[PDB]
Order: structure tokens, then C-alpha cells, then sequence
């Protein structure tokens, strides 16, 4: 399937305060009105420039991505989960399994079975977007936690996402794939090219409007 | 160009006396805005003020008069048109007269006119009853003066409720003022957004060419910069000097027009407003002026027949400052402007020949 | 000043802009935020039981807040070299990764730790390259490693086919073979075992006492960063014009107290024709609004030299408690020199904002002009005023009609009778035919200027 | 050599000439408008009353 | 200035605001052409005949 | 080594552009001037007896 993104995966684009300021930028961001794949519950994707990547549930079926550019050994990838307990990224040279999951006892981790040459590491219904780029060694997401009244269909509205993280890796990405915890006992995928955009800025500093100056004539 | 930096600003000696010449530039045209006030406002010797017991025939003007409870004691209409309408280097400069005082201006140009008519753009202001002075302007556009005399509450309702209508449609129209705003803070605005160009550096910040540069290397980028700024800078300067000119002409048409409409009657047609000009009063607003025309328009027109002359005895009659008309059956004289039939007379016409070269000559 | 601004010895009355008066900043400071993780070395320089010469460890130090300081002057070591960089540095460079090697040698082998040398441990113990970057840490430990009867239990290699690359790791245990007879894995001669073990005792001569050492080495590979030193935070004072750095930002102003809020991810605001207005202290996170010390012109009012020599000045709107009698605040800026009088005059020398200068009352003095005598007229509903007499007045009105007709070769003003210039002045085109086109039709203007103005008659009347 | 020093010669002066012809030209276009005021007021005020 | 190529772009590009203010300029005066003609030859209500 | 010359010719071309426009604005104000006095004339000479 397919499905309409209204107006979604708009971020800050970097620190710095702002108040009611119709401010111009130029950056990579997803169209307005763009074509997003739909995926039920899965496979290799690309990654080419970015990702947007909602998902919808109250249980907790996603589980993490995994990243690189062969997602296996030979050369590096990075690799982000998160059991029962908290997130774990973590950067080595892996072995991934080609349908890599865990289970639900609650024993799992079928996900790989190599872990050599680890050169980073780090431990510790609803609506659930993140906003993935990799640029100069550093891999930044961008997210955001939206409550829906639904349980597993993508709304319309406006919500800016705040970035989370930065990682200085160095690491290259052509591939992702995604995690899903198994039964024993919804997910979208837009991708972001160079657009020029114009954000309106609240008077506590938040993003509460754009335009997207490509779609027709009147933007 | 340079902000404080002694590296910039030893290359910037080496290129003359630009800026000497850009400053003076500056200074001559921020002389100038003021002297292009004192010549439209400051057209009285005497500040006039007004009586306490304020009869003039009928005629109300209340909502041009000045307000003591109000703001810089302007007028009711003055505030309307006043709610309608730091960085490195740069500055603003206040002006000479402030709002007050140009209130005042206007406040005892409005006082001689009401009080003096124009007898005090001549000389000594002399004070004479409105109505007459009304009537003294009603001659001047060759009408009679007993149709002021006798239409003195007609012409008093209608004028009152045309200033009425000023202040809703003012209320509820100054794009010429709002523009002239908008096109200086668009130009300083490019002004400052210029300092955050390369024009082919390095950065655009010289706090990073002098610290990841040696000295003979960072002279070659510091140039490309400074160069890029000057140009940016005599751009705007002439720019400034171009958009001068053309506000100093409308304040030359704005002095022209307060001499030859405020303190006078004028017969240029259309040039104090629309129809057959009584009178004009002047108003402030935040970079220029307001003038309310009062006008005459005629109205509900008839038609009759005309002869040029009337043959009689002979002789050929003219008429001495009217028309000769007919409403079918009889012969009249009118005024030109509005219809006050007469007999025709030995003493509203003249003779001069025969009746037989004119043509179109009637009997009677 | 204003003689020498105007380049004259007399100036007649006006008002004159001089110069510029600019506060300066009194200091500078600096900030950052607390620190967490500054790296807990007190592991591999506080470990119990260090590790063989022949199998060394390799801790991999990753992204932290490492401060060299407490290593550098902790003075308990007995040899610390730094190589790729001296010492002092550390503690203000940041690298990708460090790595920390840790063994135990003899007190007179620690001279062999270093780049280009020979020897048992070096040769095929240890190998540093030969362009190394990091440091060298060495201290005594005879009392934690040696005991009586000896310590049997530190080895080190002393026979291997080849010298080791840099940084190579060789654990295995086979037997050694000397002369050219194949050995079977059994011991004889020129077939050895190839492990000898230090046996220490403590009553050894330095030089034969177990110093204990540890490598770092700092590399650098190609990624976007990695852990560094500390960078340390200064004080911070504010209503003073600083010159500052707030991790990054680089400025000048007064700093203020807010009261605007951002959003917890922002650093710093900014304002429309985008400039920094407002910052947020690493350290204590509160946020500060940035003002500009202040700045402004400053002219020099004078009743002229052929009057006085008195002078009065303005300070451009600037704050008349910030300059460095009559201190006089204006709308226009703080004036100096000149008394504030309560009577209005006719307007002489202009301020601004209403305020005019006048040299009256052997002096200067400031006053808010007067626009005129008042005047109220008898108006009445039935009176009248008719004039008896009257007056001829003649009065004068001049206008200029015409300038100086000026033309300039374009060529000879640039190049000035110079071929060399000429021909590559040819190389931007019609500039001069321009400028000489320009030019020629403003003086054919003038002609027409005054033929305009007073050939306006026919004949010429006597 | 000589050519590399020339060419910051001529790009200077170039400049002031032009800043100069622009000056001129736009003082120019304020000495017409005082002119035809001066006209304006020989027609209507020596050769007629006003 | 460029035309065409697309190594003068990018290097154009580096200039700011120049090639905007040009346009500014250049449109108010043809703005300006049109109300002169407005305001000398439509000062009439009606078209007689 | 091309960019070195690109800037050249850059610069020369963007002088020009300017050159051209800051006359065409003066040639404009002095239109302007022009179709002010026919609109004067309109009103009083033909729209009236002066
Ligand atoms: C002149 O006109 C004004 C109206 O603008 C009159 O003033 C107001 O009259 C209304 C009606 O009685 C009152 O409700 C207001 O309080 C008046 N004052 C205001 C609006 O400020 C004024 O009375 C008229 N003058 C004369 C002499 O009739
Ligand atoms: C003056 O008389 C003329 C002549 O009839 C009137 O003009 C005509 O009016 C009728 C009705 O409005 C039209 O159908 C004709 O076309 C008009 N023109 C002619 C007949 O030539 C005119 O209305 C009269 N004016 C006034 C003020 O009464
Ligand atoms: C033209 O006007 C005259 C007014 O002088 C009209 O004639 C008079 O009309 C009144 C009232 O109808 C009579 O009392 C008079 O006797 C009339 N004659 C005179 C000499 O006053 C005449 O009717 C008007 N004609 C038209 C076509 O309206
Ligand atoms: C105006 O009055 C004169 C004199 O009363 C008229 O002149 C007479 O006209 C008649 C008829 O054409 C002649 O028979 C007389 O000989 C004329 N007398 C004189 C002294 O000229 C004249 O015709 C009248 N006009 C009109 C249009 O009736
Ligand atoms: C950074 O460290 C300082 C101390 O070095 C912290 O200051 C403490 O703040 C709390 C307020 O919650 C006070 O109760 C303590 O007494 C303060 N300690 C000292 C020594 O003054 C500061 O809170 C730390 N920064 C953050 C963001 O927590
Ligand atoms: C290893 O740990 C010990 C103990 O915590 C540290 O020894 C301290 O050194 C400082 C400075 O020489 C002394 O003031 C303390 O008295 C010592 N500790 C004790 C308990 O007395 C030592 O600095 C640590 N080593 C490193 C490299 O950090
Ligand atoms: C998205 O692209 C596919 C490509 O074939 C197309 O079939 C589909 O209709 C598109 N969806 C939308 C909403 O345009
Ligand atoms: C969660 O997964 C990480 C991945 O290595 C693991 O380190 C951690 O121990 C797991 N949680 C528990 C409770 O074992
Ligand atoms: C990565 O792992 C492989 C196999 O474990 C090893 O040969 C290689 O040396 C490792 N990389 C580095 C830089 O040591
Ligand atoms: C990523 O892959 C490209 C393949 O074109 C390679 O040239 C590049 O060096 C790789 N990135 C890094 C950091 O080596
Ligand atoms: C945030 O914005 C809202 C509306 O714009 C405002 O009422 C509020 O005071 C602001 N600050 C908060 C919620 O802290
Ligand atoms: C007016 O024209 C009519 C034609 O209808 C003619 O008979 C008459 O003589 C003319 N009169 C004048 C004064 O022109
Ligand atoms: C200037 O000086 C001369 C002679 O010293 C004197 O006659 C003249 O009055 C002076 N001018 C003024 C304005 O004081
Ligand atoms: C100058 O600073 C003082 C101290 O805050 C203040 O009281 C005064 O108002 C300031 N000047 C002006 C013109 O406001
Ligand atoms: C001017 O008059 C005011 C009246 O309010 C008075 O307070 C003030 O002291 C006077 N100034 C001088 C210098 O006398």
C-alpha cells in the first residue's frame, strides 16, 4: 500500500531560539503531499538521502533499525534496539541475521550473532515519528512522540519534530531495515530531498506552521 | 566594513577617502528632511489660537481642532492618521521639530484661516464674521451672495456632515505614507543582510580569517570582503540620494499647496480638489501632510433655450454677467451657475449695434 | 578636533560631527557546563595486578572528559615522555580514539619504550612505531610486584623468528628453533622454550626492581570527533560591556538578565536581520540578553572662533552616565558644557528634538525653541477689521540657474599619457565613452538652463 | 609584474570617476528643477501679476 | 551574467543580494510607466461622444 | 583555474548591470517630472481657461 502524508516530518533545523519569525530555510526535508509506503505487520529498504519513519501502536512492536551499507561483516554498521528494558545503540562489525527479530519466557534476540570490532558503544494509541540524516560523519535523528486517538492509521496535523541525538561515527549508509518483536505467547517510510521551506515561529519559540514553497503557484 | 579590527582597517586606508565622501553624502540629504518640513509647516510668524466661545454660523469643527485631552494635544482626525500609520555602525537621527510642535503648526494655521480667512497670509490677520467670509467665497467662484445668505443652514448641514464622513472612511487609505516607510527599512534591512557574504572568501567572519590564516595569507581574503562592503555601502548610498529627490519634489507641491490653498482661494482647476475650491485645512500625519478640500459641486440641472442678445428698438442687448434663458414661454437672466431667473432690464444688459449682425438674435 | 576635521584655521557657526566615542570592554569571559564523565583512569593507573611484558593489555579509552592534568603533576611517576605533543597541551586538544597498553618491565629496560629502539623488549616484546603521537608513563613498584623467594610470574619473550611490526601482539608458545635442525616440539639443544621469567626479589639493585608502564597513544582516523580535555569555565559578570565566549559563540556587549524562555534544546536566539540577541549559560542554563555597548558620534557646538573658544559637546544618544558642570540629558544624546535655561528662544544652532544651542547667556545653554509670539484674534459674530493704510514692500528672491560646465578625459585621468595603461584599459570596454557621454550632456544642459531663464523676450527694448 | 600593480590602479580610479559622473548627473537633475522654477517665475511674475 | 553555464551560478551565488535589489529597481520604474500614463489621459468619468 | 577568471568576468558584468539600472532610474525621475507638467497642463489648459 500507499498512503498521503498532509503535512509531516518538519524538524528544527538546529539550536538557536526563535519567536514569531516567518524564517526561510533551505535543507532536506520530506514534500508536502508526498507518496509514503505503507507496510503491515520486513525488508532491506534504501536510504539514499534521510528517512522519515512513523509508526502506531500502544504495545511496543518496534523495536529499533538497523543500518549500513551491507549489514553484515566485511564492513561496519551501526545498530539500534531497544529490549524491555531501555535503548542500546551500539557500532560494530555485525552478522544480521537476513529476517533479523526478537521474540516475546519472553526470550529473544534472534537479531544477529556476531558483535567484532566495536568501535562505539551505549546502554542504559501512539504516534511515534523519527527523522533519520547522516551528514559528515555524524548521524542525527530527529524525534517526536505524538499521542493519537486512533490505534494504527497515519492522522493529519501539523507537529515539529526536536532533535535527540548526534553520533560522531564516520560509519557509511546505504541500507536500513527495521525490528519487530515476534507473537509466541504499522510502520511508513518517506524519504527527504533539498527543499526550501518557510517556517512560522510561535512567540515561545516553536514551530507551529509551514510552507513548502514548490507545491503550487499560491505557496 | 571592518568592526573594530585594526588589520581591516590599515588595508581600508589604502582606498582613499570613500568614506568621507559616502558620510557627507548622508549628512547633506539628513539636512535637507528637515529643512523640507520647515517650509511646509512654518508658514505663520504668529501661533493664532481660537476663541473659547466658538460660533462660526453653523458650522461645526470640532473633529479638526486640537483635543487637550488627547495625545501631544492633537486633533480627533490627527489621531486617526497617527494609529494607521541597533546595529554596527548604523544609526537614526531624531528630527528637529517634533510631533507636538507640528501640531501646534497646524493648530494656528487652522486658527488664522477659520478666524482671519486669508487676510493673514498678506499681513496682519484681520478677523471677520464666517458666514461672510463664506460668502466672500462664494464670490470668488462667481455665485451671488445671497444664495450663501439664504441657504446658510443647508450649506452648514452639508459640510458638517461631509467632515462627518471623513473620520468613518479614515476610521474604518495612506499607502502613499506607508510606502516610503516600507522602501527605507527594505533597503536597511539588504544593508545589514550584506554582512554575512563571502564574495568569494574564505567565511564571512574576520574573527575566522584571522585565525586560521598567517598575516601575508589573510590579506588576500580580507580584501575580498572589504571590497564586496564598499560596493554594498555606495549602493545604498545612492539609492538614498536617487529616493531624496523625489521627496523633496512632494514636499515642494506640499508647500505649494499649503500658499496657494490654505492661505488662499485658488482658481487652478483641480489642484485643491475636485469642483470650484472654497477653502482648505491642513492636517499632520506621521511623515506628511493631509489636506481636507472643501469644494462647491452644482447639481440637478435644467434645461432652457438661450439667445446670445435680445433685439429691441432696434438695438442689440447683451447681458451684463448672466445668460439670457426661456422656460418656453418668457425671457430671463441668470447667473451661470445657478438658476435665479430675472426680468431683463436696462440695468442687467447693455446695448452695442443694430440687430441685424448678430445671429441668433431673439425679440422681446 | 573640529579645525582639524574641516582642514581650516577658522570654523564658522554650525554644528560639526568629530568623531566617535566607543566604551571599551573591560575584560573578557569565558563558559561551559559541568563536567560528568572525566574519565575514571584510576583504573588502569589503580589496578591490582598489571599484565606480562609479552602479552600486554589494550584499553581502548572512548568518548570522555580526560584530564592529563592530574597525570602530568601528580609527580609519584618516574618517567612521563610525550612525544607527538608536549605535555601542557593535552589538556586542550581532542583526538578519536586513545588507547592505553599496560605491562610491567624491568627498572633499566623503560629506555626501550620509545620510538626507534632496540633491544629483547622492543625488538619482540613491544614495538611503538616510529612516528608514535602519544605519551610514556613509567613508576617504580618494587613493593606491590616483588617477593621474597622471587616473582615467577612475570615472563617475557626472548627468542622470535622476526622483530615485531607496531603494535603487533604475538601470545604463542611454540618452541623455538635455533640451529637448523627441526625440533618436534621437544627442548634441546638450539630447540629452546622461548618464555624466561623475571625473577623478582626485593633485595634488587634498582635497575633490576619492576617498574610498571603504561602507553597512551592518541590516533586520529577520519571520523567527527572524539573525547579531549577538559575545558575549564571562568566567572562570568554581566551590566559591564565584556567581551565574551559562550562554547562557540565569540561577542561583545553588556550581558542582562531575561525573561524569555526556550525551549529546552536552544542555545541561543536570535533576531530578525538575524543577529545574536540572547544566550543560554552552559553552566547554570539561564538565559541573557545581549545589548550592545554603547556607541555613538559625537559633534562639537560652537558660537565660532571669531566669537569664543567655548565649546560645548554631544554625545550622540548615548546615556549621559556612560560618558567617561552641566551634564544635560536630551532626547538627542547627553550635551556638556551648555546650562539648561526655562525661557524659549527663536531657534540658533540646532540639537535636535526640539532643543537648540545659543552662545548667550559668554556661554552655552540648551531650551526647547519657540515657534512664534501667541496671538489670539477678537473674534466676534458681527466685528470686523478694515485697514487705514497701507505699505509698499520690496523684497528679494535668488535662484540658481546654472553650474560649471566641467569635462574629463576618462583616459588620461586613469593612465594619464601611458601606453602600457591603455591597452589595458581597452579590456573593460565603453567605460569612458560612457562616462565623456555622461558627462557632455549635463554641460549642454546648462546652456539650455539659462537660455530658458532670460531670452524669454523678442526685441531688445531701450 | 608591472600588469598585476597596474590593475589595482585602473579598478581604483575607474571607480572614483564613476562615483564622481554620478553625483554630478544626479546634481544636475536639482539645478533643472531650479531653473524651471526661475522660468516659471520670469513668465508669471515680470511679465504678468500673479 | 552567467547564462547558461552552471560553474557561474554557484559562484554568483556568493554575491548576496545584488541581482534582487536590480529586479526591485527595474520593476518600480515600469510600475511607475503606467501610473504616468493614468494620471495624464484618464482624468475624464465619461466618455462623451 | 577557472574560477579565477570567472570572478573576472563577474565582476565586470556586474558592473555594468549596475551602471545601467542607477541611469535608468535617473532617466526615469526625469519622465516623471515630464508627465507631472502634461498632467497639469490636461487640468488647467484644457480642462479650463488659465
Ligand atoms: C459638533 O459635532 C460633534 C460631533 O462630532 C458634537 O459633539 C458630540 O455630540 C454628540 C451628540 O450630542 C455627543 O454624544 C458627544 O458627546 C459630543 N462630543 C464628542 C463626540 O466629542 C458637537 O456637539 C457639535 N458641536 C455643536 C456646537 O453642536
Ligand atoms: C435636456 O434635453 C435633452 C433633449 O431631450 C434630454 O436628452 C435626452 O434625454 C432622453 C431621455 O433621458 C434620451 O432618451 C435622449 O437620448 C437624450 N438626448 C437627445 C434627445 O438628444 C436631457 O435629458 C435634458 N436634460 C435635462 C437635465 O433635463
Ligand atoms: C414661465 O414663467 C412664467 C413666470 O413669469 C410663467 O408665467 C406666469 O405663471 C404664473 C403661474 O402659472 C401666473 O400666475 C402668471 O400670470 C404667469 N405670467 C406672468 C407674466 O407672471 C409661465 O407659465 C412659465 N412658463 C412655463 C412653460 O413654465
Ligand atoms: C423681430 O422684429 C422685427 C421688427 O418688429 C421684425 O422685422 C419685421 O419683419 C417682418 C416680417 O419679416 C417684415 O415684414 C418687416 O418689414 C420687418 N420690419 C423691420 C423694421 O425689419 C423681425 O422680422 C422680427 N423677427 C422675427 C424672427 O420675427
Ligand atoms: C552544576 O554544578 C553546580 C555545583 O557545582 C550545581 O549547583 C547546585 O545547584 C543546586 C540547586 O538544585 C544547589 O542545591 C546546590 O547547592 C548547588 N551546588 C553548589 C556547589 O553550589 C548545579 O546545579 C549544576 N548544574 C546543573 C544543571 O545541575
Ligand atoms: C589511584 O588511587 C589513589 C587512591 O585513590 C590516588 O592516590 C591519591 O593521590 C593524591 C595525590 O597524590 C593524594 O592526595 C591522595 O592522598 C591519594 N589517595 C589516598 C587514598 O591517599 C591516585 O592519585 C590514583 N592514581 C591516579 C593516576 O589517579
Ligand atoms: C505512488 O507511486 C506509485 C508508483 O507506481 C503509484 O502507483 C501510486 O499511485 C503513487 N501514490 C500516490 C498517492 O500518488
Ligand atoms: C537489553 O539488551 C542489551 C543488548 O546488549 C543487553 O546489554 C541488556 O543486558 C539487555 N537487558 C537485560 C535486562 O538483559
Ligand atoms: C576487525 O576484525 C577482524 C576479525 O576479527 C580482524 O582481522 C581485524 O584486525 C579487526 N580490525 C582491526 C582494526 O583490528
Ligand atoms: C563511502 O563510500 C564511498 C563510495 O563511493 C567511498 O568513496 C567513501 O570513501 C566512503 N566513506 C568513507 C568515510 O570512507
Ligand atoms: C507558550 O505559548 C502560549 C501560547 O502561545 C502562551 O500562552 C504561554 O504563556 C507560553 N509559555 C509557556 C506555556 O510557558
Ligand atoms: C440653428 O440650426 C437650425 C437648424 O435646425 C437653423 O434653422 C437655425 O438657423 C440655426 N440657428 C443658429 C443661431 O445657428
Ligand atoms: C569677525 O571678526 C571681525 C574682525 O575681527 C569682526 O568685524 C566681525 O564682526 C566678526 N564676526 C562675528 C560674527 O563676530
Ligand atoms: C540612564 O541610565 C539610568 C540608570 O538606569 C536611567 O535611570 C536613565 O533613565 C537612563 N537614561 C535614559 C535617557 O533613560
Ligand atoms: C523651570 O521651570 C520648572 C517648572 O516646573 C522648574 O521646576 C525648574 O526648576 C525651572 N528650571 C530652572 C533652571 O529654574
Amino acid at each position: 500500500a500507499y498512503t498521503n502524508s498532509f503535512t509531516r516530518g518538519v524538524y528544527y533545523p538546529d539550536k538557536v531560539f526563535r519567536s514569531s519569525v516567518l524564517h526561510s530555510t533551505q535543507d532536506l526535508f520530506l514534500p508536502f503531499f508526498s507518496n509514503v509506503t505503507w507496510f503491515h505487520a520486513n525488508p532491506v529498504l534504501p536510504f539514499n538521502d534521510g528517512v522519515y519513519f512513523a509508526s502506531t501502536e500502544k504495545s511496543n512492536i518496534i523495536r529499533g533499525w538497523i543500518f549500513g551499507t551491507t549489514l553484515d561483516s566485511k564492513t561496519q554498521s551501526l545498530l539500534i534496539v531497544n529490549n524491555a528494558t531501555n535503548v542500546v545503540i551500539k557500532v560494530c562489525e555485525f552478522q544480521f541475521c537476513n529476517d533479523p527479530f526478537l521474540g516475546v519466557m519472553e526470550s529473544e534476540f534472534r537479531v544477529y550473532s556476531s558483535a567484532n570490532n566495536c568501535t562505539f558503544e551505549y546502554v542504559s494509541k501512539n504516534l511515534r515519528e523519527f527523522v533519520f540524516k547522516n551528514i559528515d560523519g555524524y548521524f542525527k535523528i530527529y524525534s517526536k512522540h505524538t499521542p493519537i486517538n486512533l490505534v494504527r492509521d497515519l492522522p493529519q496535523g501539523f507537529s515539529a519534530l526536536e532533535p535527540l541525538v548526534d553520533l560522531p561515527i564516520g560509519i557509511n549508509i546505504t541500507r536500513f531495515q527495521t525490528l519487530l518483536a515476534l507473537h509466541r505467547s504499522a510502520y511508513y517510510v518517506g524519504y527527504l530531498q533539498p527543499r526550501t521551506f518557510l517556517l512560522k515561529y510561535n512567540e515561545n519559540g516553536t514551530i507551529t506552521d509551514a510552507v513548502d514553497c514548490a507545491l503550487d503557484p499560491l505557496s | 566594513i571592518c568592526g573594530d579590527s585594526t588589520e581591516c582597517s590599515n588595508l581600508l586606508l589604502q582606498y582613499g577617502s570613500f568614506c568621507t565622501q559616502l558620510n557627507r553624502a548622508l549628512t547633506g540629504i539628513a539636512v535637507e528632511q528637515d529643512k523640507n518640513t520647515q517650509e511646509v509647516f512654518a508658514q505663520v510668524k504668529q501661533i493664532y489660537k481660537t476663541p473659547p466661545i466658538k460660533d462660526f454660523g453653523g458650522f461645526n469643527f470640532s473633529q479638526i481642532l486640537p483635543d487637550p485631552s488627547k495625545p501631544s494635544k492633537r486633533s480627533f482626525i490627527e489621531d486617526l492618521l497617527f494609529n494607521k500609520v541597533k546595529f554596527n555602525g548604523l544609526t537614526v537621527l531624531p528630527p528637529l521639530l517634533t510631533d507636538e510642535m507640528i501640531a501646534q503648526y497646524t493648530s494656528a494655521l487652522l486658527a488664522g484661516t477659520i478666524t482671519s480667512g486669508w487676510t493673514f497670509g498678506a499681513g496682519a490677520a484681520l478677523q471677520i464674521p464666517f458666514a461672510m467670509q463664506m460668502a466672500y467665497r462664494f464670490n470668488g467662484i462667481g455665485v451671488t451672495q445671497n444664495v450663501l445668505y439664504e441657504n446658510q443652514k443647508l450649506i452648514a448641514n452639508q459640510f458638517n456632515s461631509a467632515i462627518g464622513k471623513i473620520q468613518d472612511s479614515l476610521s474604518s487609505a495612506l499607502g502613499k505614507l506607508q510606502d516610503v516607510v516600507n522602501q527605507n527599512a527594505q533597503a536597511l534591512n539588504t544593508l545589514v543582510k550584506q554582512l554575512s557574504s563571502n564574495f568569494g572568501a574564505i567565511s564571512s567572519v574576520l574573527n575566522d580569517i584571522l585565525s586560521r590564516l598567517d598575516p601575508p595569507e589573510a590579506e588576500v581574503q580580507i580584501d575580498r570582503l572589504i571590497t564586496g562592503r564598499l560596493q554594498s555601502l555606495q549602493t545604498y548610498v545612492t539609492q538614498q540620494l536617487i529616493r531624496a529627490a523625489e521627496i523633496r519634489a512632494s514636499a515642494n507641491l506640499a508647500a505649494t499647496k499649503m500658499s496657494e490653498c490654505v492661505l488662499g482661494q485658488s482658481k487652478r482647476v483641480d489642484f485643491c480638489g475636485k469642483g470650484y475650491h472654497l477653502m482648505s485645512f491642513p492636517q499632520s500625519a506621521p511623515h506628511g501632510v493631509v489636506f481636507l478640500h472643501v469644494t462647491y459641486v452644482p447639481a440637478q440641472e435644467k434645461n432652457f433655450t438661450t439667445a446670445p442678445a435680445i433685439c429691441h428698438d432696434g438695438k442689440a442687448h447683451f447681458p451684463r454677467e448672466g445668460v439670457f434663458v426661456s422656460n418656453g414661454t418668457h425671457w430671463f437672466v441668470t447667473q451661470r451657475n445657478f438658476y435665479e431667473p430675472q426680468i431683463i432690464t436696462t440695468d442687467n444688459t447693455f446695448v452695442s449695434g443694430n440687430c441685424d449682425v448678430v445671429i441668433g438674435i431673439v425679440n422681446n | 578636533e573640529t579645525k582639524c576635521t574641516l582642514k581650516s584655521f577658522t570654523v564658522e557657526k554650525g554644528i560639526y560631527q568629530t568623531s566617535n566615542f566607543r566604551v571599551q570592554p573591560t575584560e573578557s569571559i569565558v563558559r561551559f557546563p559541568n563536567i560528568t564523565n572525566l574519565c575514571p583512569f584510576g583504573e588502569v593507573f589503580n589496578a591490582t595486578r598489571f599484565a606480562s611484558v609479552y602479552a600486554w593489555n589494550r584499553k581502548r579509552i572512548s568518548n570522555c572528559v580526560a584530564d592529563y592534568s592530574v597525570l602530568y603533576n601528580s609527580a609519584s611517576f618516574s618517567t612521563f615522555k610525550c612525544y607527538g605533543v608536549s605535555p601542557t597541551k593535552l589538556n586542550d586538544l581532542c583526538f578519536t580514539n586513545v588507547y592505553a597498553d599496560s605491562f610491567v618491565i624491568r627498572g633499566d629496560e623503560v629506555r626501550q619504550i620509545a620510538p626507534g629502539q632496540t633491544g629483547k623488549i622492543a625488538d619482540y616484546n613491544y614495538k611503538l612505531p616510529d612516528d608514535f603521537t602519544g605519551c610514556v608513563i613509567a613508576w617504580n613498584s618494587n613493593n606491590l610486584d616483588s617477593k621474597v623467594g622471587g616473582n615467577y610470574n612475570y615472563l617475557y619473550r626472548l627468542f622470535r623468528k622476526s622483530n615485531l611490526k607496531p603494535f603487533e601482539r604475538d601470545i604463542s608458545t611454540e618452541i623455538y628453533q635455533a640451529g637448523s635442525t627441526p625440533c618436534n616440539g621437544v627442548e634441546g639443544f638450539n630447540c629452546y622454550f622461548p618464555l624466561q621469567s623475571y625473577g623478582f626479589q626485593p633485595t634488587n639493585g634498582v635497575g633490576y626492581q619492576p617498574y610498571r608502564v603504561v602507553v597512551l597513544s592518541f590516533e586520529l582516523l577520519h571520523a567527527p570527533a572524539t573525547v579531549c580535555g577538559p575545558k575549564k569555565s571562568t566567572n562570568l559578570v554581566k551590566n559591564k560591556c565584556v567581551n565574551f565566549n559562550f562554547n562557540g559563540l565569540t561577542g561583545t556587549g553588556v550581558l542582562t538578565e531575561s525573561n524569555k524562555k526556550f525551549l529546552p534544546f536552544q542555545q541561543f536566539g536570535r533576531d530578525i536581520a538575524d543577529t545574536t540577541d540572547a544566550v543560554r549559560d552552559p553552566q547554570t542554563l539561564e538565559i541573557l540578553d545581549i545589548t550592545p555597548c554603547s556607541f555613538g558620534g559625537v559633534s562639537v557646538i560652537t558660537p565660532g572662533t571669531n566669537t569664543s573658544n567655548q565649546v560645548a559637546v554631544l554625545y550622540q544618544d548615548v546615556n549621559c552616565t556612560e560618558v567617561p558642570s552641566n551634564v544635560f540629558q536630551t532626547r538627542a544624546g547627553c550635551l556638556i558644557g551648555a546650562e539648561h535655561v526655562n525661557n524659549s528662544y527663536e531657534c540658533d544652532i540646532p540639537i535636535g528634538a526640539g532643543i537648540c544651542a545659543s552662545y548667550q547667556t559668554q556661554s552655552i545653554i540648551a531650551y526647547t525653541m519657540s515657534l512664534g509670539a501667541e496671538n489670539s484674534v477678537a473674534y466676534s459674530n458681527n466685528s470686523i477689521a478694515i485697514p487705514t493704510n497701507f505699505t509698499i514692500s520690496v523684497t528679494t528672491e535668488i535662484l540658481p540657474v546654472s553650474m560649471t560646465k566641467t569635462s574629463v578625459d576618462c583616459t588620461m585621468y586613469i593612465c594619464g599619457d601611458s601606453t602600457e595603461c591603455s591597452n589595458l584599459l581597452l579590456q573593460y570596454g565603453s567605460f569612458c565613452t560612457q562616462l565623456n557621454r555622461a558627462l557632455t550632456g549635463i554641460a549642454v544642459e546648462q546652456d539650455k538652463n539659462t537660455q530658458e531663464v532670460f531670452a524669454q523676450v523678442k526685441q531688445i527694448y531701450k
